[PDB]
């Protein structure tokens, strides 16, 4: 639902992880693939390998993603309804997966931003990535 | 389990540099915040209603390292893990009927804890071995509910 | 979610369930207690015991509030409040036992119910469960 | 995986009247219905597109049927899960790389049609014991990712 307090935590820790953002997409993508090797099938047409440039890119796409969200918190169904036209009719995931991904999206954050990886911040970030998730399952409902 | 050569001995690398006395109060003191519901089991461990308020509670964090160390015993034996943690198993699903999913859990947040300290090297690598490692214990643990 | 096709046939099903509902949360409780030793572990001041007089009234209270659900679709939050705070703050439900019962409430009406019960039906059903469950679990998040 | 010899006799009992025919494909077919991220593996079986599509559609039947077998190769042999679901384990996780919580709910829509199909003689005794057979097929099916 998202009290104000975990906005605020959303939009700061956002904020710090600035002109990264795109970056840590290519990282928690990378993550999920080397620890859970279960996802990488949705996948084929993806070169997979280490300095992987097309990886990189999609992190990029999934990052931007993450970007317009945190500035459309009051309402992501809407903001972000083609992705669950995408992920669920077309790309028909696991909903398993986004668990897994918002796992890899956080264990990079901590990796990085130690200073405002709190265990209060920890618990709003969770939050967000489950909003995400369950706005991009939607259509499963 | 799985957990080649190499990543056994990164595995070992990490060990030996996390901080014993406190990464495994930090590790369930963010699983009581982050999953309140965890809560329900600790009924003996005084005030947990604010973060910063769990996060100095002794008990948490002297039973964190309590939990830690089964680890350094799985750790030690990845080839018995069923045998490791088959005691646990009776106390976490006979007595205390955890639901299994919460080991899932906190192994989980345990893998943030390792990565909020180390930050770099953590490699993606590592993470993997690291997840093997408590994906098996998680097991160890609910073998009882198996 | 909860798109007026399944809205109908949550209406539809409620309606030949008729006074049998609180009958059902007492048999559908029953059944989670069997099948799903864990669950009993909320009620250590139950008889739990083959006839229990608390097992069967506390199902009448659980079939009323589902009622008051499928009486409301269109706001389950507002109508649940009472009880998410009931559930999250102070029984602290675990969020994985929304889905066994769930399951089991399932059970109960393709036991008692096998016209109805169409494939459907039953995954209408199934939204509504967990629906009503995800705003039990609401308050952890 | 323990099943009381009353219990085990408590699922022969009901497995002997199954309608192998009927029953393995139409809790394959609720499967895709209600979990519908599921037909993703079943690229191949044609027209899937609307709850009677997918109900009179003859693999979603015919495969249906084999699935249900496994459950009977299951029923038979109830103390040596892993082996009997061995390379069954393998086709899933390693060639197919279906995400194990998916057994469960398979496993469980299984009890539902059952419920479907033998009413009030599907008694919470019967559930229950059944809960244990599915949880184990389930969870055997899941050991190549142990
Ligand atoms: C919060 C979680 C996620 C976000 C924000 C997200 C976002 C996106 C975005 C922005 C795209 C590409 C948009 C476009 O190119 O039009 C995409 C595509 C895709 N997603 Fe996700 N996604 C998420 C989770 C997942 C998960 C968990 C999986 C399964 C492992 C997945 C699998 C895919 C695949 C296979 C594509 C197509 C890639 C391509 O062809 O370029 N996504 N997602
Ligand atoms: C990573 C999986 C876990 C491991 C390795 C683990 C390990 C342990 C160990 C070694 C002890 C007893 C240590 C001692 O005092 O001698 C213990 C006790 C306990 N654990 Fe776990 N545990 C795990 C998961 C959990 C979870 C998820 C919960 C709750 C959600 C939990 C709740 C408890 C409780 C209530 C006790 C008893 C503490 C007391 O003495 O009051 N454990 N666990
Ligand atoms: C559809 C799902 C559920 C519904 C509609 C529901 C509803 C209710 C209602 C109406 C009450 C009584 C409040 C009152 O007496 O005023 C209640 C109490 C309670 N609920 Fe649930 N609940 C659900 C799921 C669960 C689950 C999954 C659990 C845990 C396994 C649970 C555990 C309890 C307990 C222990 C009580 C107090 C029993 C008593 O002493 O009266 N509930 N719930
Ligand atoms: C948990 C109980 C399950 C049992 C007992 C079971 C059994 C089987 C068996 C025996 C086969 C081999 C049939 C043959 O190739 O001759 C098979 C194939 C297959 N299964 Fe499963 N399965 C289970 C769960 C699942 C789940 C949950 C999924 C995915 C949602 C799945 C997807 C598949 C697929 C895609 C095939 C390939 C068959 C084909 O393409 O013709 N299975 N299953």
């Amino acid at each position: 639902v998202l009290s104000p307090a975990d906005k605020t935590n959303i939009k700061s820790t956002w904020d710090k992880i600035g002109g990264h953002a795109g970056d840590y997409g290519g990282e928690a993508l990378d993550r999920t693939f080397q620890s859970f090797p279960t996802t990488k099938t949705y996948f084929p047409h993806f070169d997979l390998s280490p300095g992987s440039a097309q990886v990189k890119a999609h992190g990029k796409k999934v990052a931007d993603a993450l970007t317009t969200a945190v500035a459309h918190l009051d309402d992501l169904p809407g903001a972000l309804s083609a992705l669950s036209d995408l992920h669920a009719y077309k790309l028909r995931v696991d909903p398993v997966n986004f668990k897994l991904l918002s796992h890899c999206l956080l264990v990079t954050l901590a990796c990085h931003h130690p200073t405002e990886f709190t265990p209060a911040v920890h618990a709003s970030l969770d939050k967000f990535f489950a909003a995400v998730s369950t706005v991009l399952t939607s259509k499963y409902r | 389990v799985h957990l080649t050569a190499e990543e056994k001995s990164l595995v070992s690398g990490l060990w030996g540099k996390v901080n014993v006395d406190e990464v495994g109060g930090e590790a369930l003191g963010r699983l009581l915040i982050v999953y309140p519901w965890t809560q329900r089991f600790f009924d003996s461990f005084g005030d947990l209603s604010t973060p910063d308020a769990v996060m100095s509670n002794a008990k948490v964090k002297a039973h964190g390292k309590k939990v830690l160390n089964s680890f350094s015993d799985g750790l030690k034996n990845l080839d018995n893990l069923k045998g490791t943690f088959a005691k646990l198993s009776e106390l976490h699903c006979d007595k205390l009927h955890v639901d299994p999913e919460n080991f899932k859990l906190l192994g989980n947040v345990l893998v943030c804890v390792l990565a909020h300290h180390f930050g770099k090297e953590f490699t993606p690598q590592v993470q993997a071995a690291y997840q093997k490692v408590v994906a098996g214990v998680a097991n160890a643990l609910a073998h009882k509910y198996h």
